RNA sequence: AAUG
RNA sequence: AAAUACAUAGCUUAGCGGCUAAAGCACUGGUUUCAUAAGCCAGCUAUCAACAGUUCGAGUCUGUUUGUAUUUA
RNA sequence: GCCUAAAAUAGCUUAAUGCGUUGGAGUAAGGGUUAAAUCUGUAAAAACCUUGCAGAAAGCCUUAAAGUAAAAGCAGCUAUUCAUGCCCAUAAAAC
RNA sequence: AAUCGUACCGCAAACCAACACAGGUUAGUUAUUGUAAAGGCUGUAUAAAACCAGGAUAAAGGAACUCGGCAAAAUAGGUUAUGUUUUCGUACAAAACCACAACAAAAGUAGUGACUGUUUACCAAAAACACAAGACUCUGCUAACACUUAUAGUGGAAGUAUAGUGUCUGAUACCUGCCCAAAGGCAAAGCAAACGGCAGCUGUAACUCUAACGGCUCUAAGGUAGCAAAAUUCCAUGGCAUUUAAAUGAUGUCCCGCAUGAAUGGUAUAACAACUUCUUAACUGUCUCUAUUCUGGAUUAGGCGAACUUUAAAUGCUUGUGCAGAUGCAGGCUAGCUAACAAGGGACGAAGAGACCCUAUGCAGCUUUAGGGCAGGUUAUUAUUCAAUAAACUACCUUUUUUCUGGGACGGACGCUCUUAUUAAAGAAACAAGAGUGAGCAAUG
RNA sequence: UUACAGGCAUUUAAUUCGAAGCAUAGCGAGCUAACGUUUAGCAGGUUUGCAUAAAUUAAAUAUAUUAAAAAAGCAAGACCGCAAAGGUUUCUGUAGCAAUAGAA
């Protein structure tokens, strides 16, 4: 079997994940949403509230 | 056994196998969908609605 | 050979000979590995993988292993068969566990290397290693079994397993349970290794190896008694040539054996060579199985030609 | 160098 | 019933156109031995299924009448 | 304290022999019998000098066994475990 | 907080089967001691034929039926002292004893496979296949092998000779003999648990018989043990014993056996079997030999409304005749008319351009030491830093495999001369008959 | 000799209809065969080989131990059997309810 992915390649490939972020507002209420660079579909990730803007979280 | 029940309908199954995405992801398939312009189908692929 | 005095003595130990109480267990011979301290339960979570079953099919989706599928589902263990890594940082063997993908036994070793956290992987468990045990590799290390060494440093006369061709790729030749290979001289550069079956050999002297034999000695004692018991390991049943008809196989005919014994594909399968007579690699063989000398194999339809 |  | 082979001293076994004959056992006589066997020496069987042909000349080649196998109905 | 042809366990030594064994040199036989032949060789054997691999057995000491190991049996070297045997010095009021 | 589904059918007259088709169709829930809550559904008019189907009862006998206990009936269930066989786990026999209403069905003998399993959808479920297990051979890892145009890529296997590929035997117990000559294949000049083979004649022991024992020929070797009237035997229903009043049957035994035989295995074997064979107990409408009766159809009435088939018809018997078995032709006979209910002799009755046999400008699949080729792999030789050529082995491609004939096959025959019968001109056939020949001579011109 | 009408012949689908088949390219695994991933199902009973606990419960109470279904488990290509999956024998049916069904 040529092809077996291992645990430890699935954690290095997780943390080599880039992402592409967009603030959006909500009933008031503003929230974070980001897109996979492999992928065409957003989705909303968290609010503000749990969030530091400027950081790496 | 009684025989003649070989049509044992899925509408995932005929939209996956005969529907025009199909059709146009070979050049086989193409080929098949100019056939039919050319003969002047009206219905062009099991798949088509308006 | 199994013999039926053999399971009505129950003698050895580490067996489990089931009572002749149905039909499929009258034959029944097992292992007992609570009896002999063998784990038997899932694999470590950081070093196993799921995987599905191939049935001996390709990426063109056809058969080309026969005899293949529908069995128990299919879990993989990574085992580090060269401890390069790990050169200096002493191991402590946790568990011996089983593996249904080979014959031998496995072990967890934990190791703790300075400054950093603890470190898990998997061994080919050498003959007489239990949990609490310590292991060593790389320079510096005793001659004792479960200590990986490069081949300058290993006695003549000192049995050996999981050997390396190449350098640093991996141990690959002694694996099966219960196998080991000697050492019989050491040249300039390389030395004269005997392999488990029989053939002479040349291997460098910077391949690295393992004291000791494989971890299990009971495995030519094992009988299945049933049908079904090997069904679900993932083997089916074979039908024999001359039972077939003339379209599938060249014994098909009503007469049996109208011609010599061959394969499926026409090839006599009762004594004809299938190795490359101009392999490269004959200039590091001196001996093949059963004695044959390597000058007499590569050179035999040569002077027949003549 | 078997036999009586 | 057709088809392929074979009938050779007392018995196995050479021979298949120049004469109608080879070898081994058996049989007979002698020698050795207290005597009988083994061993040695010398002899003997007109030696060629039956009839009609071919040929200067046929056990030998061609047909028929008998006997024996082998295959087929 | 010493000894042991005693038992169990584990390491070590090689005179000779065998070969689908290495290299050198050399050319018709080698082997065997009452007498022969089968067999092995001349396509390079046996014999001679060297190389590699392997199993079994223990020359002189060595003699009974005189150890008697309970009988069956027991001697290549070294060590461990254990049981005897020798010297020297002790021991038991009831078994 | 947007977007899509929400009706109706869904064990069915609405889905899959051309149909309102006795067929097929997934999951989740509900009442009920001997019963059963909710909910759901509903059939033209009669009856005192034959006959057919599905049930019930039956005197006396109880397999006498029949290819065969087919079908039907049957105390069917539980606990046993004792005995037998075992692979020691099992399995079987058993006087007797114990049962509220429901449910109910044997043992032994032989043959073959160990066993549970699998198979020809639509005539074969088996002794056939698989199976756990035994043996042989190949493979040193970029393993052998398979898929592929392969220079890729993938399976083997992320396994490593206690492993993987192929082949034949087929649990287990006791066993498994000889041959590598010729013609091939493979290999290290050897290989049989690779493909295969494993004789004949003749003389001899008190009377007889037989041959313990001799002689000869030939071969690579000459079939050893075991078993044996077989799932194998032409004579054949072999001889003897048991079984029955009666035995082409079954079991036991005798045995060079047309043509048994040891891993295409030999001989046994507890358990198991909708397998084949024979027997015992019981039971019975299977039978002597049938009778009565219930339900549905047929049959009578109203309504609705098919199909096979049809050259034309006003369509008797009998013997003769004839393309050789006549409703229709010739002789001898036959005289109220049309249907209903019932039976099935004839109309060489209906259905499907005979499958058997032979004949083709035949077709197709399979096999091989029938002819030719090389276009994959292996192997051999040569050359450049994945190539070229091929009397080899494997795979593949393509082609050939007469006619005559008292049907075809088997056998025999096919050119050219002489002679016999069909009279004395010539000619004249049959797988009619009787004989020659495919040369010789340098002189035999 | 040239032209025209006719009969016959040669070549080209050449009097009409009819094979089993051969070659090239595409469409099919919603039937069936094997396999992959995910999911679900199998009443009620019977026989047998094993399994003991954060400290099982009592008595002995040291010593020596003893009794108890004291176990919310594993194993069987195990047995009688409702569903379910099959298709052993019989009868019915035979353009049939059905181009393979019904009852036992
Ligand atoms: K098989
Ligand atoms: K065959
Ligand atoms: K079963
Ligand atoms: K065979
Ligand atoms: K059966
Ligand atoms: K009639
Ligand atoms: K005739
Ligand atoms: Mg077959
Ligand atoms: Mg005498
Ligand atoms: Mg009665
Ligand atoms: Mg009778
Ligand atoms: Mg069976
Ligand atoms: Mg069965
Ligand atoms: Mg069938
Ligand atoms: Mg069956
Ligand atoms: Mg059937
Ligand atoms: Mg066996
Ligand atoms: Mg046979
Ligand atoms: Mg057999
Ligand atoms: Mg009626
Ligand atoms: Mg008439
Ligand atoms: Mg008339
Ligand atoms: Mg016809
Ligand atoms: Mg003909
Ligand atoms: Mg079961
Ligand atoms: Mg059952
Ligand atoms: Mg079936």
């Amino acid at each position: 079997r040529k092809n077996i992915v291992w645990p430890e390649q699935l954690e290095e490939q997780k943390r080599n994940k880039q992402y592409e972020y967009q603030w959006v507002i909500s009933n008031g209420k503003k929230f974070i949403a980001r897109r996979e660079s492999t992928s065409t579909k957003w989705e909303i990730w968290k609010s503000i509230e749990k969030v530091t803007p400027g950081q790496k979280p | 056994m009684k025989r003649g029940m070989t049509y044992q309908p899925s509408r995932k199954k005929r939209i996956n196998k005969h529907g025009m995405e199909k059709r146009l992801g070979t050049e086989d398939g193409r080929l098949t969908i100019l056939r039919r312009l050319e003969k002047g189908r009206w219905r062009l692929t099991v798949d088509m609605f308006r | 050979k199994y013999t039926y005095k053999f399971k009505q003595a129950r003698a050895v130990p580490g067996l489990v000979y089931w009572k002749p109480r149905t039909p499929g267990l009258r034959h029944k011979i097992s292992i007992d590995y609570d009896f002999l301290g063998v784990y038997t339960g899932a694999p470590h979570k950081d070093l196993s993988a799921a995987v599905p079953k191939l049935s001996g099919r390709n990426n063109h989706g056809r058969i080309t292993a026969r005899h293949r599928g529908g069995g128990m589902k299919k879990v993989l263990r990574q085992v580090d068969y060269s401890r390069e890594k790990v050169d200096g940082i002493p191991g402590v063997v946790e568990r011996v566990e089983k593996d249904p993908n080979r014959s031998g036994f496995l072990a967890l070793v934990k190791y703790q290397p300075e400054g950093q956290l603890p470190i898990f992987k998997y061994h080919l468990a050498p003959a007489e290693i239990k949990a609490g045990d310590v292991l060593l590799s790389g320079d510096g290390a005793p001659v004792q079994a479960g200590s990986t060494l490069p081949l300058r440093s290993i006695p003549l006369g000192t049995p050996i397993h999981n050997l390396e061709l190449t350098p640093g790729k991996g141990g690959q030749l002694a694996r099966a349970a219960n196998v080991s290979a000697v050492i019989q001289s050491k040249q300039l550069e390389n030395a004269i290794v005997k392999l488990p079956s029989g053939e002479i050999r040349l291997i460098n002297l910077d391949c690295r190896a393992t004291v000791g034999r494989v971890s299990n000695h009971l495995q030519r004692m094992i009988n299945y008694g049933k049908a079904g018991e090997r069904r679900k390991l993932g083997w089916r049943p074979s039908v024999r040539g001359i039972a077939k008809n003339p379209n599938d196989h060249p014994h098909g005919g009503r007469t049996n054996g109208g011609r010599p014994s061959c394969t499926p594909w026409g090839v006599y399968c009762k004594g004809q060579r299938t190795r490359r007579r101009n392999n490269y690699t004959n200039k590091f063989i001196i001996t093949r199985k059963g004695g044959q000398p390597i000058r007499k194999f590569a050179e035999a339809k040569k002077l027949k030609a003549r």
